[PDB]
């Protein structure tokens, strides 16, 4: 009955470090290709299972303000690249949990933060030094197959992993621009369809709309290029008069459309099925009750633009179609709408027909991060061998640098070395082997041999060298990860008090 | 409560309350002090370094806390530089005089001693302040920028800081009309590097879905003026409503040539899905604009304001110099530069790393504040807690001369003046007592312009370190702190009148 | 959150544990006392469908069980109890600080060995080779265990054997319908070819029709507008008068005034028939399903050959004999209680399904737990061979496989610590031809007993149980 709400600076740092080690060391087990995935359950009605650290931290709700800060900026980093979020979170947690002892030694947090920044600069220059990157990865269709083994090696999708690798290389080729090297929101390679199997996610460069048909007797296969999109709304003998007025309004779609040239002009709202059959005899199909945001999707099949208004419809800006093909989109369900006849889609999207939901999310996230690594590969063909080998090399380098260093920067970089060493222990522990023995052995081997690719083999393969295992990570991704982790530890060390209006002493 | 009664107990309680309020801003002193997180209820946590911002958003309820906060806010409003110093100094005065209160020292004696000590200190400052304004600051500005980069010395921006300093002071000199922080605003853009950061004499705002509709505007247009529209732009009686909607849509195009406005502004959402519909209009548009951009346009270019659907005015396309729309980091940004009253300078915060907003807003803002304050005044004194040490030494030497009650009180005042350098070297993280002892020795015997160095954590001659602070602002800060302490001391009762 | 999820899955498995085998205990389907008088069922599959589940891992396990149920055959109880045993063993191994990844790897490389051992001992039945019926007899009997319809089981097996040549093209299962009423005995099963809907005009309508083209209806001073709508409806019924159809699905409600006109037009108004019969007519006879009838005039109509309405046995026993295809073999029993309906429906559905995969995949293995002991022996042999900590994993897999028929033994009330141990020791020499029999409560050569289970459903059980156990084990938090 004598609670107090005072938060002095050092105990505030202790509390913040406790909160950080709570949000960390929780998703730590998910690090690595065989990390223990986290089953996320919604607080009301949803349950899901996933292994991506960014996803689990994004769904998870955190009460402490420090955790909210870290997770929201991890969201920002995921938006920036989308890889290494797990590494960033676990590394920041490691730094804080091992700098707690430096704080207990009496060091001021500002000194620790500046020493950590110096250590980060040392690590950056060291990792830029030991890069054995390959620069031929532009016309590398065959090497690109083994580039993405690591990001797809966690499941049994290897049966048809080469098919989706070829799909991905075709996708990057059809948008390969040497000037900007970017992909926008409209060019999204995302569409989830339930039902199917692994190989059912095949290469189709077209427009996909899961709406209904114009008429059950209407021939689904059409080739005329006069496709169009319109927002035609549904807007006592007065009822008969209104019906006649609506018919006269739609007469522009029957008669006064020949001079305009809009045959396949689908509708969006309520309609009378009689005029649909009249147009069927007139050979002018029109899909009724289509979705809202599908106007742009169906009008991008040849890289054109969106024309949903009546008077704005022109022959030069008619509907667009992808490429002629005659395959049943629905084996058991009715066929999906064919909008593929004419020309390649600049906003190219590949059909996905996986048979499991979790398969759908894993496939789309693998495609997303494969595109992310490639978009880095074309902007900067620089890669490094990860798997904890780079972290071990950086830790040894910064431990070397602590031998010729001023005082509190010396202790800070000594702390930073042990903090960097966490990634190999996390990987090995997630692999099930001895967390400390294997890391020490690989560290001794990496100081004996000048090879910097001697990491931790979590897949229980032959050797600790990932040059044969094709375990590869880009310079930019690792650089951003380490720099952001250092920025996190610095800024969290800067904070010394949190005050909330509405005190309850 | 706890002994809120006549005389001594209430003064003790008020002193304790002032100590509590100062403890909330104690560690933010210095250019590289700590930082605070404040949550504003609904969950918008606020992070900031400056003390005045922290004080302005506190939840003070205690009368002593309120009557110190108002003094701090008045000091901030009168001069923007130095708010956490006056509160901290006043709280130190109160805490140093508190152990003399319960012994029966009548608070009127403390008031008189504080006033005479403050008068002596203000007199003493005038014999030490040195005029440097004429010494090559307006013309041959090398000294100005040499003082300017001190806010960025010994950091990662050490090599490039000269460029930013020289260029921002170039902007300042041509806009020397009592510049303000609000009307000199900077904007952050994703991507790029730090070396190529540039300053547009205007505004820099990215065009979003609801910001601007039509692209590829006529940039090379020499009379662009803003048109502030206040009506929507984007698209029995069941057909009457359709007819009315179509008539409204047709009437929305009556401003294309009849009104004659190149750029139109609105507070209602703008639809980029109808860009081709706006492409028929073939003119630039603005929507969901921030108030900063609005004010900068009004006092720079002078855009017209429209209320009616067919509001026609002669200021729709008045005289403004140039229109600029250049992609920044792969994204098109709107620049309403080229204005007859273009007293605006928006800085492009180019950079690949996105988290540098706090770094740039703590660095360049302080740098330009130092530049402006050095330009405004003529005479300055050594900073970094150097003038405080000199005042403390002089007051301690003078106190021993006078006989009577005032001697102890002036001595306590001089002791309380030492807290500024102590707090600086404490926030810097180094052993405060050693720095203070070395400073006191070398400052009583050797020289009168030694403060604390934040880089190497040692005493230094801040005069040749080019750490300048105007004499007038320091004098005003000291006077305000002493007067706040006196006002607290002179009060010994509170009256509540709770309900009836 | 590993311990709580593991205990939840273990409890879910234990709840169905007692129902394994053709001796399982009965369960009470209780709820709030509003409508919770008494419901009892021996089968554990229907128990899971009516379980209030809270643990999300238990939700995943129940969803997997539902997948097994609506997939081929009935093995859901076996799959669930096997998963429960596997997670119990996993909890035991975690108690001795064994990392889940090593356990999962060992479980994978033991599941592959068990599956290949099951492939090794598969034996092809003669019903698809030399036309034996006793193998069909046994395969029908084993899946129909814990039931009572053994009197007219001959009719069931007749529909089973007659399916392979007529009722399926590649294993079709939608051509068979089951319907029954209240009041009867075990001697009520008979062959039908349609539903039990009677004419509504009266007694003057002839029983026999000419030809049926069956489709689905569309619909059923405002007085002037109502009269205009009535005139349009009369025009519509006049248009259907010249259609010449004799059967027609009336999805929407029709009152008497157009009902007599439908009868006089030769169009029978089938008042909102169950869509199951409509689907059966669709694939057997050729009556498509549409939304409106005005557009179909002469080419978009149905297709049928002969339909008659008769009354047999005091009930509306209409026999839709003479449709285009003779695959619409409908069984019409006469039950006594409400549970007879669903019980017979699910029993016949599961038996017909397992018969479909037997005629699709003719290889099979002996049931009664001998195959389980065979896979357990194979994985135990594998475990003794490879080093590493996964040895504990495969031996725990073997322990779960051994415990799977121990539950069957216990549910019969017999002993369990001797005849299971006796079976295990014999299985090294008294090989796969051996087995366990609940008729006598002893170990005998299972082949002479003849009770065998189709290989496909057994492999599906093993794969699903291993996959679900691995998925639940892989979860560690939340
Ligand atoms: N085959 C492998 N061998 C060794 N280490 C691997 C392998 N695959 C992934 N890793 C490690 O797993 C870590 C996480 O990789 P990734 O999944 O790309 O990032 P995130 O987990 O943040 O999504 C990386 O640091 C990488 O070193
Ligand atoms: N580079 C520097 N070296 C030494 N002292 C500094 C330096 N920069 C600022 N200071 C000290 O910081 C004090 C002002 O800081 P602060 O009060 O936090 O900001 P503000 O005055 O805007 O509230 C001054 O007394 C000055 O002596
Ligand atoms: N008469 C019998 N003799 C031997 N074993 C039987 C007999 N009936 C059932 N079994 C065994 O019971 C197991 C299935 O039991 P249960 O779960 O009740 O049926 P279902 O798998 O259809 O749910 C099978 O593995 C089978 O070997």
């Amino acid at each position: 009955q004598d609670r107090k709400s005072r938060l002095m600076g050092l105990e505030a740092l202790k509390s913040h470090i406790m909160a950080a080690k709570a949000v960390a060391n929780t998703m730590r087990t998910s690090l690595g290709p065989n990390g223990l995935d986290k089953m996320m359950v919604d607080k009301d009605g949803d349950v899901t299972v996933t292994n991506d650290g960014a996803t689990i931290l994004s769904m998870m709700d955190v009460d402490h303000q420090i955790a909210k800060l870290m997770v929201e900026l991890s969201k920002s980093q995921d938006d920036e690249i989308g890889d290494g979020t797990t590494g960033v979170v676990v590394l920041a947690g490691a730094l804080l949990e091992e700098a707690e002892q430096l704080l207990d030694r009496g060091i001021h947090p500002i000194r620790i933060a500046d020493g950590y920044e110096q250590a980060a600069r040392v690590a950056i220059e060291h990792l830029d030094k030991i890069s054995d990157s390959v620069l031929v990865d532009i016309k590398d269709t065959e090497p690109l197959i083994q580039t993405a083994k690591t990001t797809l090696g966690s499941k049994v999708v290897n049966s048809c992993h080469r098919q989706m690798a070829e799909i991905a290389v075709n996708a990057v080729l059809t948008v390969a621009d040497m000037e900007r090297r970017d992909v926008d929101f409209e060019l999204i390679k995302v569409e989830g369809k339930v039902g199917g199997r692994l190989e059912d996610t095949k290469l189709i460069k077209g427009v996909i709309v899961d709406k209904d048909f114009s008429h059950p007797q209407m021939p689904k296969k059409v080739e005329d290029a006069k496709i169009a999109i319109l927002t035609c709304p549904f807007e006592v003998e007065d009822y008969k008069a209104l019906q006649k007025y609506e018919k006269e309004k739609f007469e522009e779609m029957i008669q006064q459309i020949k001079e305009t040239g809009a045959n396949l002009a689908i509708c969006q709202w309520g309609f009378d099925d009689e005029a649909n059959h009249l147009l069927l005899q007139n050979n002018l199909p029109a899909v009724r009750w289509v979705g809202g945001p599908e106007i742009e999707l169906i009008a991008i099949a040849t890289g054109g633009r969106i024309v949903p208004r009546f008077s704005e419809l022109t022959a030069e800006k008619l509907g667009f179609a992808g490429l002629v093909q005659e395959i049943s989109f629905g084996t058991t369900k009715d066929k999906m709408l064919v909008i593929e006849q004419c020309k390649n889609s600049r906003a190219v999207t590949i059909f996905i027909r996986g048979g499991n939901k979790m398969i759908i999310e894993e496939a789309k996230r693998s495609l997303h991060d494969a595109l992310c690594v490639i978009r880095n590969l074309i902007r900067d063909n620089r890669v490094v061998y990860g798997g904890g080998a780079a972290e071990i090399s950086c830790a040894l380098a910064v431990s070397q640098e602590a031998d010729k260093c001023p005082t509190l920067e010396q202790y800070a970089m000594r702390a930073f070395a042990d903090a960097l060493e966490v990634i190999p222990m996390a990987l090995s522990e997630n692999s099930g082997m001895n967390p400390i023995q294997t890391m020490t052995e690989v560290r001794a081997r990496q100081v004996k041999e000048m090879n910097p690719a001697l990491g931790i083999d979590c897949l229980h393969k032959g050797t600790n060298d990932m040059k044969q295992q094709h375990v590869i990570e880009t310079l930019i991704g690792k650089k951003q990860q380490i720099s952001l982790a250092t920025q996190m530890v610095r800024m969290i060390l800067k904070i010394d008090d949190i005050r909330k209006p509405g005190e309850s002493e | 409560g706890t002994d809120s009664s006549q005389g001594i107990p209430q003064l003790v309680s008020n002193i304790s309350a002032c100590q509590v309020i100062a403890e909330a801003v104690r560690t933010t002193l210095g250019p590289r002090g700590m930082d605070k997180l404040i949550v504003d209820g609904r969950g918008k946590a606020t992070i900031s370094n400056d003390g005045a911002t922290i004080l302005k958003l506190l939840d003070v309820v205690h009368p002593a806390a309120k009557t110190l906060v108002d003094i701090a806010k008045s000091q901030d409003a009168e001069v923007g530089d130095g708010t956490t110093s006056v509160t901290l100094l006043a709280a130190e005065f109160l805490k140093q005089v508190k152990p003399y209160v319960e012994e029966g020292l009548h608070p009127q004696i403390i008031i008189r001693a504080f006033r005479t000590a403050t008068q002596l200190a203000v007199n003493k400052i005038k014999e030490i302040a040195v005029t440097v304004k004429k010494a090559d600051k307006v013309e041959q500005r090398k000294l100005l920028e040499k003082c300017a980069m001190t806010a960025l010395s010994s950091k990662l921006i050490s090599q490039q800081k000269a460029f930013f300093a020289k260029m921002v002071v170039d902007a300042v000199m041509m806009l020397d009309d009592l510049l303000q922080l609000k009307m000199i605003g900077i904007k952050k853009v994703q991507g790029g590097a730090l070396e190529d950061s540039q300053l547009v004499a205007g505004v820099a705002f990215k065009k979003t879905f609801s910001y601007a509709g039509f692209e590829m505007q006529p940039k090379k247009y020499h009379n662009p003026k803003i048109a502030l529209l206040n009506v929507e732009l984007e698209l029995e009686d069941y057909q009457a409503i359709v007819d009315a909607e179509w008539n409204i849509l047709y009437d929305k195009l009556e401003k294309i040539h009849h009104s004659g406005a190149k750029v139109v502004l609105s507070k209602l959402p703008i639809g980029d899905v109808a860009t081709q519909y706006f492409a028929d209009r073939d003119m630039f548009c603005a929507g969901r604009v921030p108030e900063e951009d609005l004010k900068r346009t009004m006092m720079a270019c002078g855009g017209s304001i429209q209320t009616s659907v067919n509001a026609l005015s002669a200021d729709v396309l008045g005289r403004c110099q140039v229109f600029e729309e250049t992609q920044i980091g792969g994204e098109r940004y709107n620049f309403f530069t080229g204005c007859p009253k273009a007293k605006t300078c928006t800085f492009i915060l180019r950079g690949g790393a996105e988290q540098f907003m706090e770094e740039t807003e703590r660095s360049l803002h302080d740098a330009i504040m130092i530049v402006r304050r050095a330009i405004k005044n003529d005479s300055v004194v050594a900073g970094g807690g150097a003038i405080e040490m000199e005042l403390s030494k002089y007051l301690r030497d003078y106190s021993r001369t006078i006989p009577g009650k005032q001697q102890l009180l002036i001595g306590a005042y001089a002791k309380a003046l030492e807290i500024i350098p102590r707090q600086l070297c404490d926030n810097a993280g180094f052993d405060a007592t050693n720095i203070l002892n070395k400073l006191r020795a070398r400052h009583a015997q050797g020289g009168t312009w030694y403060g604390v160095d934040i880089n190497n954590e040692d005493i230094a001659d801040n005069f040749e370190a080019f750490v300048w602070e105007p004499a007038m602002v320091r004098i005003n800060a000291l006077t305000a702190a002493s007067e706040a302490a006196c006002l607290i001391v002179s009060v010994d009762e509170t009256i509540k009148n709770p309900r009836s | 959150a590993r311990l709580t999820s593991f205990i939840g899955a273990i409890a879910i498995g234990d709840l169905v544990k007692s129902t394994l085998g053709p001796k399982g205990m009965d369960k009470i389907l209780l709820s709030s006392g509003r409508d919770a008088s008494l419901m009892v069922t021996n089968d554990g599959a229907t128990i899971l469908k009516n379980i209030g589940v809270d643990n999300p891992a238990a939700k995943v396990l129940v969803d997997m069980s539902r997948v097994q149920d609506d997939e081929v055959g009935d093995g859901t109880t076996s799959v669930t109890v096997l998963a429960a045993e596997l997670l119990r063993e996993a909890e035991s191994l975690i108690a001795k600080k064994i990392h889940p990844q090593t356990i999962i790897a060992g479980w994978r490389e033991a599941t592959k060995a068990a599956r290949e051992a099951l492939l090794s001992s598969a034996v092809d039945h003669g019903s698809d080779e030399v036309k034996f019926r006793q193998d069909l007899m046994n395969i029908a009997g084993t899946t129909l265990s814990s039931k009572l319809l053994t009197h007219h089981k001959d009719h069931f097996t007749k529909l089973a054997v007659e399916a392979v040549l007529r009722l399926k093209g590649s294993g079709n299962l939608e051509a068979i319908h089951i319907i029954k009423k209240l009041g009867g005995s075990l001697a009520d099963s008979y062959l039908d070819e349609g539903f039990l809907l009677d004419k509504k005009i009266g007694v003057n309508q002839p029983k026999r029709i000419e030809n049926a083209k069956i489709l689905i209806a569309n619909t059923g001073k405002v007085a002037e507008i109502e009269h205009a709508e009535k005139e349009k409806m009369k025009e519509k019924v006049e248009r259907i008068l010249k259609h010449g159809i004799n059967c027609f699905i009336n999805r929407q409600l029709i009152y008497n005034y157009p009902e007599q006109l439908f009868g006089a037009a030769g169009v029978m108004a089938i008042e909102h028939a169950d869509f199951a019969g409509v689907e059966r007519l669709a694939l057997v006879t050729g009556g498509e399903i549409a939304s409106t009838f005005d557009h179909p005039e002469l080419v978009k109509l149905g297709s049928c050959k002969l339909i008659e309405e008769v009354m047999i046995g005091e009930d509306k026993l209409i026999h839709f004999s003479g449709v285009a295809l003779g695959e619409a073999c409908t069984i019409v029993l006469r039950g006594a209680t409400q549970q007879i309906l669903d019980e017979a429906e699910r029993s016949l559905h599961d038996a017909l399904c397992v018969l479909a995969q037997t005629v699709k995949d003719s290889r099979t293995v002996y049931g009664g737990g001998c195959s389980e002991m065979l896979m357990a022996h194979a994985v135990t042999q594998l475990a003794n061979r490879t080093p590493g900590k996964e040895a504990v994993a495969m031996e725990s897999y073997a322990k779960a496989l051994r415990m799977l028929p121990t539950i069957i033994a216990d549910n019969a009330g017999y002993d369990s610590a001797d005849l299971v141990a006796q079976l295990r020791a014999a299985h090294s020499e008294g090989n796969t031809t051996a087995g366990l029999d609940m008729r006598e409560g002893t170990i005998g050569d299972m082949a002479i007993l003849g009770i065998t289970e189709s290989f496909q459903v057994k492999r599906q059980v093993l794969l699903s149980a291993a996959e679900a156990a691995e998925v639940i084990l892989r979860v560690d938090n939340i």
